[PDB]
């Protein structure tokens, strides 16, 4: 057939590029960074109404100061999360401190290109890693299966990504409040989702310095959805 | 067909096309030569100046093995370095066990067997270099040339690279006109000339001359680079002959 | 490199089938028919040797029926050499169990172990599967008399009566017709031979083209006896049942 | 064509296509410039962003107090190779109490990249590196290609549109080599060199990345408002 | 380097055929004819010494080989494959039996060990099957005399008499007419020579024929005296002269 | 640990095991249960070096519980005892052997018979009507040799056990803090809460 | 060792070997899971192409992983044994190290992890198996029902089906199962499970298996006659 | 029998102020009753405003300091030139020391 | 058609890679010959130095494997040396393990077994060489044993190898048909070498100078090669009668 670690004539790794196509098929995940915190939100996308939607876990805690949202082949993310959690806790063991968000992201991305003929293929999932540390403050990273990671003020991944990213282009500014960011994620998720957005098929979360990483209750998100509807009807 | 897609596969001819394709990489490289003299050997190589930004005399191509063997090659430069690294390991283990420095024929086979081993499996690629090497041992001077196939012989004069035909012709004249032999200092001058004459095949870009030598009288049987006045004297002699 | 020449023995087809397992089953379908029938007071194993010769030494020959231990035997259908590899593994497994627990291995446990080995060759290793189907006939004190079958997929199932190898479709129909639950060994012996006599590709069914075996509690008091039939004993049972 | 499936296969003309495809990845990468005098050596790198919300990918990596490099191509491959250099620089210090020679650092990178081009299963590195450093023989600049070829130069550039900067340095050769004991003027020449490779976009405060090493100057990287001086 | 062929080279085709085994059997068909006949008081194995050149000394090439003092072997197909199998067969007879039980293995079990080796070359990674069929004759105390055939698949069958290779089909027919259960060893040797003459084109004599027997114990070939229970090998290779003597009464 | 006793009567097996755990000159606990239920009708008591005891017992327990799930069937006390013996005989030639002596008391539901097995740390198995490990048997065997019948009731077995314990409490220098007693019969395993 | 990458991406971003493993599941016999208010019921199809079978000894479709958790499946039978064995080993290993039996969610997460590992490991193919894992957590009376698949994804379900014609029975469950008021009793839960299988099965004789799991390790398999009574009552109400 | 340990003597002293800290040590190196050096430094600047001294067996002391200095170097590489706090260095040193629990660094260390 | 790339069976029961290895044997275009005397074994081979730049002393296809065993190779030099090095290692190991000098025929068998493995194992290619081993064995006397890429080997009264082997073979066949003996009835090895050269000249139909030939001689307890001047003396004696 052909090698797994093969370069294309354009100078790209075939398998890495193909894994990026799998991520485009995944459910939407959005992240917005502010000076009051970083907000993470995801489309749950249940395949059937009998599926208990609260068991869909696409937003995940890595440490108290680091959260993580995923998009693509979500089964592949489990070993990445496991490594991230181990890395975070291990650094706390060796250095008696919290680990930098960038260092954590770098550790996750080091797994990415460990494939050949090590694991047999790249990961088919993208990660939005959001957190806070004392040095660089509130941060949001986009970790790809290429091993590359970019920092972002705001970022969308998944099926409605390019449409959402254009919307985030216009809406984001450096003075955004946390409440404003929450509504902004809900707004854009509602725009790109197939089914109608509610508290059961979409999930919010955030990371603040004080309270750390928190996944929002369905009752709490429901109010933010109702607050969104009213403010859009206001003009 | 398909016999040329995999290394270590015999074609219906009884040929290993992958090795023959490695030879093409060698033929694409710059010219390098070797000259056997009365009590030693001389090595010379053509270094193409791709740009003015290249620092003169810094990108050294000729490599020493142990303290008495010199190695030069044409083709894929990294492959040549890999081969010399192995040569240094082979020379070290020989001296470790047997005390005496490795003889040149002994050293030649060590490389030969290693290069030949890379024609036995499809999991490895053949070497993209022909290597001219040699020096002085207890039995005197020796010059060798080693191909991608693992084939090597002893030589009076040797040449490889893009200007090998021109070089070979010049070497053949020296063998005929000097049956009694050639001195070490003469061989350095002649080596410079031959590289300059062989440069007509790479005449687009200008080049830098690099020479080394092992001689029982001139260098005490140790490998040394030709530097300063002796190098300039060889360049002047070479420039005088082309005009 | 070497990838070029790899057949990839352990992959799914677009339809979700294992190529090599399916092709191995095709191989087994050309093998001599083997039949197993379970009765209330014992088990019968009958099997047809493939186009023999007059110069084959039959009394010292064994290609179909093998002994795993004193309580368990197998009928083979497929590559004999492949079967012997597995048979020796099963014999060892039975002895390991006996050494560990000081009790004879339950039939199902032995069957599961062999079937798990077969399964491994379909999921990893890059090797071809074993081209073998077994009929296991055995006894233990939990379930009593038992018949199982395993195939190259590593899947196994329990039976009252079953056939493997050639003409199983025809053979299974004939068994399904004449089999009853209150049946006895002597009746089951007759059924097995009659089924082979009708499904065989040969002109006539003779003693020299058959291997036969029974597992009976017909041993002096509460115990089990394995009987691998001799050529002369197969000749007699053929006359008794009225086939020759 | 038929001979580009893996790195272990020569083409009929003696070419290694997988290595050439890896070389192609460098040309797609953002431009970076290297140049030196007798006292100092400078790296200048144009950083690239994903979009306006994203950060600008870092191009320069420190290897030791006296050595470092800039990258162009697959960044993860630069992380692997720079990590190797860090270890080799460190082995030289711990074992021999000796700062690693820049020339020897190049030889090590060459030999590491080569093993990936001759063996089955692996792949060539997909990145080009410009290594600068100051050792016992003064200032140095190296260019690394993943084919294995390493070259010592006065100045050079790699990445997209790198030919413009390389021509400028070829003209300026006699001028910038003489810039001794003046770090700011040497950086100016590097910033002016990388400017010859720009189209549409220009050098902004979070776009530009500069690094320097010299006689009494440890390898230090300048980003953000620290390079506003040179814009 | 490393052997990266960890996968099977023999695989099932859609029809259920194992191609490489079939092809190996084809190679056996092209090979020179060899045969084996079992008598009441012995076994005989025979084949033609097909000399590649008249300058070659055909005595140095032994097609009929001793495996144990009471077991011999002959083949049809690829000679080099046979040679290595004989080396392995001799060794396995010691390692897996004699060093354990202090006696040589019975014919059927040694055959079983050889069969196992040939089966593994049919399933293991990065190897082709052996291109030979073996005929193994032997004797042991509890089984008496026996003759076995072993094929490239690893399958083995006991025979009263049989033939393999070039003219096996014709030779097996010839043996069916002549064989009975009351044959003495000399009668079996006579039939072996008759059967083998049909498949040989050129010279037919002691120098072009290789023939060995499993028969009575040979105390003269033991090499030592003093132990009553050790009575010598039953395997004996017939000399060039001994063959020619029986060709006059042919 | 110190004293573990076992007695097989007509229709049950009774196991008595000391309650004390001791570290040097201090009694850490006086209510320790030195037993694990391997299966519903099989109980194993144990005594030996600290750590090794519980590690081995729970390792055996896990293996038997695994077998039970896999086959949906309870192994006979004889099968369990033979498994345990093999593990100890394997252990004794290992780098660091388990230093544990055990008693296995079980009711075979097939044969409708109670069974008691004594196995030491070397892997020495013996089926007995009554048994003990360590210095226990030295004091108790003379009473058991005298009073034991195979047709004894469970209540008679307990009275003979009280007599054995009373003798230990008089002549043993070490205070083992009484015993926990458990009965294994057709209905399963239960603990005598007053002894 | 055999290191070949069998599960790999294709140009359109699909891992065909994982998708072909789902086709093996589609071929497998139907399996259904329904959780009531205080119980979970697992229903399984038995194809009647195989008669003369010995039902005493034939491997049952529902397997106990521990005393409080069960696992049914659809797809390759031989593959399912390997997952079940691993799950059973892990269940004892959890009790041995943490002194608590596994939660249903944990056991599911383990099994799903194993399945995933076989989609990006060299020299191995994915499991051609989807599982339904059901039970009750230790000292808990909330019913648990999870599903896994060859890719490695898992999720919790109020009711779910897998295997051949699962599309049909899922259609039935979606309109018949009410979340606000689930099957209050065991009878109602079993009846709904049998009804759902009767949409696909063919004959209601020996083709339907039912296994009821209740809290506190109370697991029992229904017999042929007990199930046949459900089949009788359902069709008699249908004649109207 | 070969004894891998030795005693190079020496004594060290650390005192913490309100906004400063000192680490003192004598400069004498010895074996038995002999003096090896009258001036052999024992307290070192390890970077990030941290000073360190490993007193006891000099060969093990030199190795530990050398490793910790190296640990500081890689802390910068791996965590964006972040300053290694004194409490973080202490915890890192615990792991250096316990990494040889069954063949200890025979030194008493102060930072 | 991957059955022609690696050593597996074709439908005809053939190994094409082995067959193509035989064809590589003649790539050098050199013919060799071996004969036996009473007390010696002689091997001769053509020597061709086409390039003037070559050092003719280093151009050789005859190898001294041990003190007693000599080996001439027909095939490319890299494979030839590969085989030579291995045979030297095997001969030395044999002496160390078993306490006596490795016989010629035993070494041949060992090298043949190694070659057989390359015909069965896929990852290893056959060596494109034919190895002719010669000695004066202490048990068997003058000996010639030849190995090929198929793993086949056999003893010889005399033998020939190369492009024009058939012409040499028939020439030798005809001589032994007359004399009716398995060797050259001659006392000295000098005359046995003269016989070998004479019959190669007659068979090939070409005259030889001292630099056109390469000669190896095996006597009791030593094998040695002849220098150019030793061969010249041999050529003079042939011409003078
Ligand atoms: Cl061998």
């Amino acid at each position: 057939d052909r090698g797994v670690s093969t370069f294309s004539p354009e100078g790209r790794l075939f398998q890495v590029e193909y894994s990026l196509e799998a991520i485009k098929l995944g459910s939407t995940a959005i992240g917005i960074a502010t000076k009051e915190g970083v907000v993470l939100g995801v489309e749950k996308r249940a395949t059937s109404p009998l599926l208990e939607s609260d068991s869909i876990e696409k937003i995940v805690e890595i440490d108290r100061h680091i959260g993580c949202a995923m998009s693509g082949l979500t089964a592949d993310a489990r070993s990445m999360i496991e490594h991230a959690r181990t890395a975070a806790v291990t650094h706390n063991l060796y250095y008696d401190e919290d680990i930098n968000v960038e260092s954590l992201t770098q550790s996750v991305c080091d797994l990415a290109l460990r494939f050949g003929e090590l694991m047999s293929r790249p990961f088919g999932v993208a990660l939005l890693i959001a957190g806070h540390d004392a040095d660089d403050g509130y941060q949001l990273f986009h970790a790809e299966p290429s091993g590359t990671f970019y920092r972002y003020n705001a970022k969308a991944i998944g099926s409605g990504s390019e449409g959402a990213q254009a919307e985030l282009l216009n809406e984001w500014h450096s003075s955004l409040t946390l409440k404003e960011a929450e509504l902004l994620v809900l707004k854009i998720l509602k725009q790109v989702m197939e089914e109608k957005l509610d508290e059961n098929n979409a999930q919010l979360s955030c990371i603040t310095k004080q309270d750390g990483f928190k996944i929002y209750d369905n009752e709490k998100t429901a109010e933010l959805i109702k607050e969104l509807k009213e403010k859009e009807a206001a003009e | 067909t398909g016999y040329d897609l995999s290394n270590s596969v015999f074609s219906p001819d009884g040929r290993n096309f992958q090795v023959e394709y490695a030879v093409k990489a060698v033929e694409n490289g710059t010219t390098s030569i070797g000259i056997k003299c009365n009590d030693g050997v001389v090595f010379a190589v053509e270094k193409l100046i791709t740009s003015k930004l290249l620092v003169p005399q810094k990108n050294v191509k000729i490599q020493v093995v142990d303290r008495h063997i010199g190695c030069v090659y044409s083709g894929l430069i990294p492959d040549g370095r890999h081969l010399v690294n192995r040569g240094r390991e082979e020379a070290a283990s020989f001296k470790k066990l047997y005390k005496t420095p490795i003889p040149i024929p002994a050293f030649a086979d060590r490389l030969g067997q290693y290069v030949q081993a890379h024609t036995l499996y499809n999991s490895v690629r053949p070497f993209g270099v022909s290597t001219i090497f040699g020096g002085v041992d207890k039995n005197g001077a020796h010059l060798y040339m080693l191909e991608p196939s693992g084939s090597y012989w002893g030589y009076k004069g040797a040449a490889t690279g893009k200007g090998r035909q021109s070089a070979k012709a010049e070497l053949e004249k020296l063998v005929d006109h000097h049956p009694e032999g050639l001195s070490a200092r003469e061989a350095v001058k002649q080596a410079a000339k031959i590289i300059y004459l062989a440069h007509e095949d790479n005449k687009e870009k200008d080049f830098e001359l690099e020479i080394s030598w092992c001689s029982l009288s001139e260098t005490n049987g140790l490998h040394k680079f030709v530097k300063g006045d002796l190098l300039q004297e060889a360049i002047d002699f070479a420039q005088k002959e082309i005009n | 490199g070497s990838r070029r020449y790899d057949s990839r023995t352990t992959i799914f087809s677009p339809e979700g089938r294992l190529y090599q397992v399916e092709y191995a089953l095709e191989s087994i379908s050309h093998a001599g028919t083997a039949i197993g029938i379970m009765a209330s007071d014992g088990i019968v194993l009958a099997a047809e040797r493939k186009v023999t010769s007059t110069l084959l030494e039959q009394d010292t020959s064994t290609e179909k029926l093998y002994k795993l231990n004193d309580k368990i035997a197998v009928a083979v259908a497929g590559l004999t050499a492949d079967a012997e590899i597995l048979i020796n593994t099963a014999r060892i497994h039975a002895q390991n169990y006996l050494k560990t627990y000081n009790e004879d291995i339950p039939v199902e446990i032995l069957v599961r172990r062999l079937s798990d080995i077969k399964q491994g060759y379909t999921q990893h290793g890059g090797l071809r599967p074993f081209g073998v189907s077994f009929i296991y006939a055995g006894y233990d004190d939990r379930y009593g008399y038992q018949l199982y079958t395993s195939n190259p997929s590593g899947n196994y199932t329990g039976w009252k009566a079953i056939s493997v190898g050639a003409n199983t479709s025809a053979a299974q129909t004939l068994l399904q017709m004449d089999y009853k639950d209150d049946m006895k060994v002597d009746d089951a012996i007759e059924l097995a031979l009659k089924t082979l006599s009708k499904t065989t590709d040969s002109s006539a069914l003779t003693y020299d083209r058959l291997e036969f075996a029974t597992i009976r509690k017909g041993a002096n008091d509460g115990e089990v006896y394995q009987k691998i039939f001799k050529p002369q004993e197969i000749k007699d049972i053929l006359v008794k049942t009225g086939i020759t | 064509n038929n001979y580009d499936g893996d790195t272990v296969t020569f083409s009929p003309t003696g070419r290694l296509f997988q290595v050439e495809y890896a070389l192609e990845a460098i040309k797609q990468g953002s431009v970076t410039v290297g140049l030196r005098s007798n006292t100092h050596a400078v790296l200048v790198a144009l950083k690239r962003n994903a979009d306006e919300l994203s950060s600008y990918q870092k191009k320069i990596i420190k290897c030791d107090e006296h050595m470092g490099l800039s990258l162009a191509g697959l960044a993860p491959d630069a992380r692997v190779l720079s990590n190797y250099l860090r270890q080799q620089c460190n082995y030289s210090s711990l074992v021999f109490n000796r700062k690693l020679a820049v020339e020897r650092a190049g030889h090590l990178l060459c030999d590491k990249a080569q093993k990936n081009t001759q063996s089955y299963g692996g792949r060539p590195y997909g990145v080009g590196l410009l290594i600068i450093g100051y050792d016992k023989s003064g200032a140095h600049l190296l260019e690394f290609q993943p084919s294995g070829n390493v070259t010592e130069l006065y100045g050079t550039a790699i990445g997209a549109r790198s030919q413009g900067a390389k021509t400028y340095l070829e003209r300026t050769l006699d001028t910038f080599i003489k810039i001794d004991g003046n770090p700011d003027e040497l950086i100016k020449a590097g910033v002016e060199a990388i400017s010859q490779s720009l189209r549409d976009e220009s050098l902004t405060v979070d776009n530009l990345s500069i690094a320097i090493v010299g006689k009494d100057t440890p390898f230090t990287i300048y980003d953000g408002e620290a390079v506003a001086k040179y814009i | 380097m490393t052997d990266r062929y960890s996968f099977s080279l023999t695989t099932f085709s859609p029809s259920g055929k194992l191609g490489q085994i079939d092809y190996a059997l084809t190679a056996v068909k092209q090979g020179v004819t060899s045969l084996g006949i079992k008598a009441t008081n012995g076994v005989v194995i025979a084949t033609e010494k097909k000399s590649s050149s008249p300058l070659a000394m055909s005595e140095t090439l032994s097609k009929v080989s001793l495996l144990t003092p009471d077991i011999g072997a002959v083949y049809s197909g690829m000679g080099p494959d046979y040679r290595v199998l004989v080396d392995k067969s001799r060794k396995v007879a010691h390692t897996s039996y004699k060093r354990i039980y202090g006696e040589y293995p019975p014919t059927k079990l040694l055959v079983s060990e050889v069969a196992k080796i040939m089966q593994e070359a049919t399933q293991s990674g990065g190897v082709r099957p052996f291109g030979v069929s073996l005929l193994i004759a032997g004797h042991d105390e509890f089984n008496g005399f026996s003759l076995y055939q072993v094929d490239p698949s690893g399958s083995y069958f006991p025979w009263k008499a049989t033939a393999i290779g070039k003219g096996s089909v014709a030779a097996k027919t010839f043996l069916e007419k002549r064989w009975n259960d009351e044959l003495e060893l000399e009668d079996a040797i006579h039939i072996a020579l008759l059967t083998l003459k049909e498949s040989v084109e050129g010279e037919f004599n002691g120098d072009t024929i290789e023939l060995a027997i499993i028969g009575d114990e040979n105390p003269d070939l033991l090499g030592y005296t003093g132990i009553p229970t050790d009575k010598g090998p039953r395997f004996r290779k017939l000399t060039s002269q001994e063959i020619n003597d029986r060709l006059e009464a042919l | 640990m110190d004293i573990i006793l076992g007695i097989r009567v007509q229709d049950s097996v009774i196991l008595a095991s000391s309650k004390a755990v001791t570290r040097g000159i201090s009694v850490l606990k006086d209510s320790d249960d030195k037993t694990r239920q391997l299966s519903p009708h099989t109980l194993m008591s144990f005594a030996g070096e600290a750590g090794d005891t519980v590690q081995f017992a729970e390792y055996i327990q896990a293996n038997i519980q695994l077998y039970s799930i896999r086959e949906d069937y309870e192994l006979s006390p004889q099968a369990v005892s033979s498994f345990v013996r093999q593990e100890l005989a394997k252990s004794i030639r290992s780098r660091r052997p388990y230093q544990v002596n055990v008693l296995i008391g079980g009711y075979d539901k097939k044969k409708n018979k109670p069974e008691l097995y004594q196995i030491d740390y070397l892997g020495t198995k013996v089926e007995l009507p009554y048994g003990a490990h360590g210095y226990s048997g030295f004091y108790t065997f003379s009473l058991l040799d005298h009073h034991y019948r195979p047709d004894m009731t469970t209540e008679e077995g307990l009275d003979l056990l009280k007599l054995c314990v009373q003798e230990l409490e008089k002549r043993m220098p070490m205070d083992f803090k009484g015993v926990i007693v458990k009965i294994v019969d057709k209905d399963g395993i239960r603990q005598v809460d007053d002894f | 060792g055999y290191d070949r990458a069998l599960s790999i991406f294709s140009p359109d971003g699909h891992i065909f070997q994982v998708e072909y493993a789902l086709e093996a599941v589609k071929r497998g016999t139907c399996a259904v899971g329904v959780k009531g208010k205080n119980c979970v019921v697992l229903g399984c199809e038995r194809r009647s192409t195989l008669k003369l079978q010995d039902t005493r000894i034939t491997p049952s479709k529902v397997s106990k992983i521990d005393s409080h958790v069960v696992l049914s499946f659809s797809g390759l039978n031989a593959d399912s044994r390997i997952l079940i064995e691993k799950a059973r080993v892990e269940a004892q290993s959890h009790r041995l190290t943490l002194e608590d039996p596994v939660t249903v969610e944990y056991l599911t997460r383990y099994v799903a992890g194993v399945q995933q590992r076989y989609t990006q490991s060299g020299g191995v193919r994915p499991f051609g198996v989807s599982t339904l894992i059901a039970g009750f957590d230790p000292r808990d009376d909330e019913p648990k029902l999870y599903q896994t698949e060859p890719s490695g994804i898992y999720s919790s379900w109020s009711a779910q089906t897998i295997g051949r014609n699962s599309k049909t029975v899922r259609e039935f469950l979606e309109k018949n199962y009410d979340r606000k008021e689930p099957p209050a009793t065991v009878e109602e839960c079993v009846k709904l499970t049998v009804r759902s299988l009767l949409e696909v099965v063919q004959t209601g004789a020996k083709n339907i298996e039912i296994t009821v799991v209740k809290p506190d390790s109370d697991i029992v398999a229904l017999s042929s006659e007990e199930i046949n009574q459900y089949v009788t009552q359902i069709e008699q109400e249908k004649q109207e | 029998q070969f004894n891998p340990y030795g005693d190079n003597g020496g004594t060290i002293l650390g005192i913490a102020g309100e906004d400063f800290a000192v680490l003192a040590g004598d400069t004498r190196n010895i074996t038995d009753y002999s003096i090896n050096s009258r001036y052999e430094p024992k307290v070192f600047d390890c970077g990030d405003n941290i000073v360190m001294s490993a007193n006891g067996f000099a060969a093990d002391g030199d190795a530990l300091v050398k490793r910790f200095k190296n640990s500081v170097k890689w802390y910068h590489f791996d965590h964006n030139d972040k300053k290694l706090s004194i409490n973080s260095a202490a915890r890192n040193i615990q792991h250096l020391l316990y990494s040889r629990r069954f063949f200890p660094y025979y030194v008493y260390n102060i930072i | 058609g991957y059955d022609r790339h690696i050593t597996i069976f074709s439908p005809e029961g053939r190994l094409y890679q082995v067959e193509y290895a035989f064809k590589a044997t003649n790539q050098t275009n050199i013919n060799s010959l071996a004969v036996r005397g009473k007390d010696c074994t002689v091997v001769i081979s053509q020597k061709k130095v086409p390039d003037k730049l070559l050092d003719p002393t280093t151009v050789s296809y005859i190898f001294c494997i041990s003190r007693t065993i000599g080996m001439v190779v027909n095939g490319p030099i890299p494979d030839a040396r590969n085989a030579a090095l291995r045979a030297k290692a095997e001969a030395a190991e044999f002496r160390y393990k078993y306490g006596y000098d490795m016989p010629c025929d035993v070494l041949a068998k060992r090298m043949a077994n190694l070659s057989q493995i390359y015909t069965q194992r896929a990852y290893m290619r056959p060596l494109g060489v034919i190895l002719t081993f010669v000695s004066v064995d202490e048990e068997l006397g003058p000996s010639i044993y030849k190995t090929d890429p198929a793993g086949y080997y056999v003893g010889y009264k005399a033998t020939a190898t190369g492009p024009k082997q058939q012409e040499i073979t028939t020439n030798l066949e005809n001589h032994f048909k007359k004399s009716k003996i398995d060797h050259i009835n001659e006392e000295s090895w000098e005359k046995v070498v003269e016989f070998a050269i004479t019959h190669m000249i007659d068979a090939l139909g070409t005259e030889f100078s001292k630099n056109d030939l390469e000669v190896g001689v095996a006597t009791k307890d030593k094998f040695f090669t002849l220098s150019a001047e030793n061969i010249e003396e041999r050529l003079v004696a042939i011409a003078e009668q």
